[PDB]
């Protein structure tokens, strides 16, 4: 089984700066893809950014060109930074680790405001 | 020894059943013994294939449910949805090849009209109730007055099932983050049934082997036996070479334009690998290294979409599990309609995609299948007999698919 | 129109399907189709009913569970303790009133002893078996040696079901904080049930037209259809007026001694728009607004109980289930006794309760009523056709209800 | 008298049933009556018996589960894995003694073959449905061509819901903390099946008044009845007597070489109170005060067995529901063969496990032995009309071998 | 669907001052009452506060007029001002959230020592 | 419902100390033992320690001289100290309360890298 623990958020001003940290403990037959969504108040969950095993990467439309994730491969950890925060980018944040067919772990979520 | 003890125990279980039947068929016989210890006789099988079908339903539904959940379309992109696709048809066309080759050459060879059949198909991929599919399915007859009228007959929905753990299983992909409480709990019900399943395959050589000495004594020809598993052997490796040096080469060069051998050149030595050892897992880290080196695929497509394949794609599986349901299907004299055939392709999709890369993988699922179409599951411990071959054959099929759809992902990242 | 788009399409499927029938019933009809092709004619309703079937059991469970674990009795405190037994109160109400008003006016019209009815409702309450209650119910049967004999028959034991969720959810609220992990499994278990019940509306248009094309092709005279269809309108709207203008207008002078209809004069816009939106929850902030300015409410008591009001209290929606409950039954020629009355009543009590706020909100729960009593759901597609007019006043009664129960507890808290 | 309401209620209701019972017979009996009118009067014994049988399988299910998983080696120890199989076989040992004594003394009396019999026990024992096992059980009949078909018959698999729980138990034991969210369901679904039979507890006197007024009213010698009981009391004590001063004593002696009589004498205070207060769990500080005092017993000994055998070890309990199932069997003149009282002996060393440590805690896991051999539960009314004596021997026999284990275990850390 | 993240718990001194809150995060359709329960070892679960929509609130017997709860509306957070703590305030404190008729959230528990 | 809550653990040099605590919040009708198990990366879970009712304690073979668990009998807490931390003893750490054949509570788990 696969514990997500999740670090970062909180309240920063706009053009401010983050950094996310889920890492994954446990057993895990095969970590496809590791990544972060977000949901803002009365909107849908958006993906924000995801890395998947290769080292390939996806961002969100909004986020794209400020966000950056990254992999710790020793840990299992990834990172999410965060740069010139806008207060559109006020939502909580899950983080999720995916194997493909098997199962997904959805982390418990982190509140990010901005303002 | 160690590392293949069960597939081991198996064939000595296979074989002291046939030493053993043949014992009590010429030393007395089933008349000797009489029903009252024909019945006691094989009682061990019998609790084997007990413990199996009790053993079908939460494996199913829990790991469907998981299954489903789990297509997160950002953990997968444009490329491993592409490849899903892709995994999908090869495994749907592996089962069919397995079919129609098995009704073509019949390796075992030695009621209700087709409107009913297709609106009972329909009305049980739609149960009404799913209590009681876990136990009975709807069945039309006919009362002459020929009015069709159906009930619900004895024999578990397995198609209900795996339909509505698929569909529950796309709600609680849905919900996401809402719906993780139910993906763990699933999660958790399937590990437990997979070691009550690890236990079930611990006492299963005993329950083959009386299961075997069974079938012996029931049957009197038994070189005809032989015969038939040797027609089947060949209907398994024709399919798994047409399907490996035809099929997949033509939708290679299809979608590329290039040689397709060239690529299987490429692979020879993770294939040969696949042959010994008879495992997927073993044969990947050497198949990314092949396929990285010698047929130039970038790493971010290897080892992303390999390591799924390996996993999710299994096309011998498949067509192997398909020519044992037919074979088994002929052996039984049963007659196989439009729908069992149908209900064969399905269950053998998803369990191919439920099958493990390990020696004998997909067994389990090929009881799931005939357990899907009313098919006797006895007959399993026949073609279990020759699987430490047939098996040898999937594994380079099951792997190869996985080389060809990397290959055929990178041409369209070499083209955009 | 992209809002209320689903409701235009079950009038337009409505519409399609009486126009399919007319047509096959002129160019030939059922006896040039023959069975063979009348059976399959009416299979996509027959798959929309197995389908409704089919979510009806989850749907049921979690929600009252969850429904019951959640009274709280500091979060409700006196005032809501004494607004929910108004609400269950005028609700009992409502459906009694729809039930007297379809029973003498007969919209719908062109065994077991007494004893063994009640014993029978007693024990179908109280079930002997949680799974068999699932798919199984007890009836009692006679013997000529007349001696009755008992035993579990097909049918769904929704009232059993039903009983045994709330009990479960009154144990949960007991345990609090120690249920917490059933009350979310619960809870999930409902939100992934709704998501499916969401996509079984959206096919619910085609099955809709074939349940309508198949019944116009059987029925002989359509005309006489719209001669007891709007007798059936007639039945709701009379029982709307009676427990708008004059019970529940009585209950609050009873309590009050004070002029109900200076209050509905009061009130009047956010009626108004009740009945041109057909939702509670667009009508609910003007509710607010003009129960504390013109009818001086305290905001303490209007914002904590309108808003319970506008999702839990519908009468008018309670009224009209049981007014299509026995319009349905006078239709098919099913007799209703006292059992299936108090079947009728308390299932539409619980429904009403789980209704929603939203246009057509209580036709899923009309079907659950309608399970409930073995009483045909097909017929449903007859009381859609014009529910979005009955619809209107149901909302309008699901409002004025609320409205009052507010009057009544401030009056209450003025005179303490 | 607060403290025992619930034991004297029943004993009330036991004394008013009898009154009605004769009332009614002597005012015309059953014949004055009617079928009808006998039905309506034994109607609410009736509804407290489908209450247990609806709770039996939530409670065993998951109890069992929760009890398996539980047995983590490193809390037990050297010590805590001999206690528990000490505790196993001397609960065996008075479930056996106690079958012995109810067949030969015979205190209530006034067609399948063997090996069908047996394997039948296999078939239910290993459920090849778990759905179908919560209604349903496997039996075999004859049929003349006699071949024996089997097939599922009502009637709870209990046996074969016991063994899936623990097995399942076990599993989850062995996945330890990734277990841990089953492991919490289960227990949560336990507690939430506690106050369901807490309140089921608190109706119980109304139901068993009127299934001892039934019973009466049936009968016309009520003077022997009272010889039956009077035999079952003789009975059980004899059992008691028999397990407290022979067997255990000379276990004791076996493993350890000293008097046994001498210890025994050591915790005579703690035997009285267990007898005076009918409770393990108010002997237990008493208990352990004297077996570390008087008897020499370690406190890291006594501190941790002693209070593990007050819930888990209860050889009073087993022994006394086996001789009331035996007697029950003998009073409806059912046959009890090796299978049924296999099913006898394996219930109720789980129940005795199950049973709690206050007045009357084995009457419920009584009928759950007499539901899984398909014995009449109503009977036990007759038991609880004893029970206030039978109980309070029986709670001597179920702290006394808690003890003599302690002081065997001591023994062992003497020698070594 | 509602997560509940509690704080403000743990060792006071008698006559001292504590700041329970109660954050409810993410989605539900109406919240009706906002509370917290106490446990005191051996005994029952007791009322402690409440605060519903509309303003109104109760309180338990013990803790009327030390006691105080406040809402947060912007962030739909509860507060529970405890004063004046004595002895008899150790318990484990649970925060719970109501949908009246839909469902209830408990929070984990926080245990409160005054000694 | 036992509540375990885990404190102590993560990045020590070796030959450093640690103190992991578990302690039980709520209410169980009979704590039999309380204890830690560790699974190290690839291996199988192992026993490191484990105290019981009435002082009897055990440990792993590979820990024994150098942990020590102890008993908080006043809050129902245990506490294990580790001495002469190795790169070996690097694992997963999971703390579990057992009640023996009624129920059983596992920790999350607590991460410990000696490096
Ligand atoms: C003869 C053969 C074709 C029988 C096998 C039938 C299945 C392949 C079909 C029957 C019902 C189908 C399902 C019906 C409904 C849905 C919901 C649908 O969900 C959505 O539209 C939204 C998805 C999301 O938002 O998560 C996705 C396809 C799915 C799972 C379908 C997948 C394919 C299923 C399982
Ligand atoms: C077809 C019609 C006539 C059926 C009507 C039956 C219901 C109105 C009855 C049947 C069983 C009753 C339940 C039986 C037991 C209980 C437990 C009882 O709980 C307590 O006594 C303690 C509550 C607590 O501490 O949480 C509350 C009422 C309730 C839910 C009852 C509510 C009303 C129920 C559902
Ligand atoms: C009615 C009478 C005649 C027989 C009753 C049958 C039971 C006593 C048997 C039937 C199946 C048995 C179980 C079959 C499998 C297992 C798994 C086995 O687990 C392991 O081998 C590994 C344990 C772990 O790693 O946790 C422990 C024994 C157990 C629970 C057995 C315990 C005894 C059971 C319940
Ligand atoms: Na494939
Ligand atoms: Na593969
Ligand atoms: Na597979
Ligand atoms: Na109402
Ligand atoms: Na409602
Ligand atoms: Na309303
Ligand atoms: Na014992
Ligand atoms: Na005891
Ligand atoms: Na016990």
């Amino acid at each position: 089984q696969v514990q997500l623990v999740e670090s970062g958020g909180g309240l920063v001003q706009p053009g401010g700066s983050l950094r996310l940290s889920c890492a994954a403990s446990g057993s895990i037959f095969r970590l496809d893809a590791m990544g972060w969504y977000r949901q803002a108040p009365g909107k849908q969950r958006e993906l924000v950014a995801v890395i998947r095993s290769g080292g390939s990467t996806d961002y969100g439309d909004s986020v794209k060109g400020r966000f950056t994730i990254s992999r710790d491969n020793a840990k299992n950890t990834v990172y999410l930074q965060m740069n010139s925060l806008k207060p559109e980018d006020t939502a909580v944040y899950y983080c999720n680790a995916v194997q493909i067919l098997k199962t997904i772990y959805w982390g418990q979520g982190t509140q990010v405001t901005v303002s | 020894l160690r590392a293949n003890l069960l597939v081991l125990l198996t064939v000595v279980a296979v074989v002291a059943g046939v030493a053993l039947g043949l014992g009590v068929s010429g030393a007395g016989g089933a008349l000797a013994l009489g029903p009252e210890r024909l019945s006691a006789f094989v009682f061990p099988g019998e609790l084997l294939l007990r413990l199996l079908r009790m053993i079908i339903l939460p494996l199913v539904v829990c790991s469907l449910i998981g299954g489903a959940a789990s297509l997160d379309p950002g953990a997968l992109g444009r490329l491993g949805a592409w490849a899903l696709l892709f995994f999908l048809v090869t495994t749907l066309l592996a089962s069919a090849l397995g079919v129609g080759l098995a009704l073509a050459l019949q390796p075992g060879a030695a009621s209700k009209e087709v409107l009913d059949s297709f609106l009972d198909l329909a009305r049980n991929i739609f149960p009404s109730n799913l209590v009681s599919a876990a136990f009975r399915s709807y069945s039309t007859t006919y009362e002459e007055r020929k009015v069709p009228v159906g009930q619900e007959v004895e024999g578990m929905n397995i198609l209900g099932l795996v339909v509505f753990a698929i569909v529950f299983g796309v709600a609680l992909r849905k919900l996401g983050p809402e719906g993780e409480l139910l993906i763990r709990f699933f999660n958790s019900f399937n590990e437990a049934t997979m070691v009550l399943v690890s236990w079930i395959m611990w006492y299963a050589p005993v329950g083959i082997m009386f299961l075997v000495a069974g079938k012996i004594v029931e049957m009197e020809d038994v070189g005809l036996l032989f015969a038939r598993l040797g027609k089947y052997i060949l209907c398994c490796l024709l399919g798994h070479a047409i399907h490996g040096l035809l099929v997949l080469p033509l939708i290679y060069f299809l979608f590329t334009r290039k040689n397709p051998y060239r690529f299987l050149w490429g692979i020879v030595t993770p294939l040969a690998t696949a042959f010994g050892t008879s495992s997927s897992s073993a044969t990947l880290p050497l198949m990314m290294k092949c396929v990285e080196e010698n047929n130039g695929v970038a790493k971010h497509i290897s080892r992303f979409i390999l390591p799924i394949g390996a996993t999710v794609n299994m096309d011998g599986a498949a067509l192997f599990q398909c020519v044992a349901a037919v074979f088994i299907a002929q052996l039984s004299q049963q007659s196989l309609d439009f729908v069992k055939i149908i209900t064969i392709l399905v269950t053998a999709t998803a369990s191919s995609v439920g099958a493990a890369g390990i020696p004998a993988g997909g067994v389990l699922t090929l009881a799931i299948i005939l357990e899907a179409v009313n098919l006797p599951v006895d007959h399993i411990s026949l073609i279990l007999a020759v699987d430490w071959l047939v098996d040898r054959s999937c594994t380079v099929l099951n792997v190869e698919g996985d080389a060809l759809g990397a290959g055929l992902l990178q041409n369209y990242v070499d083209r955009t």
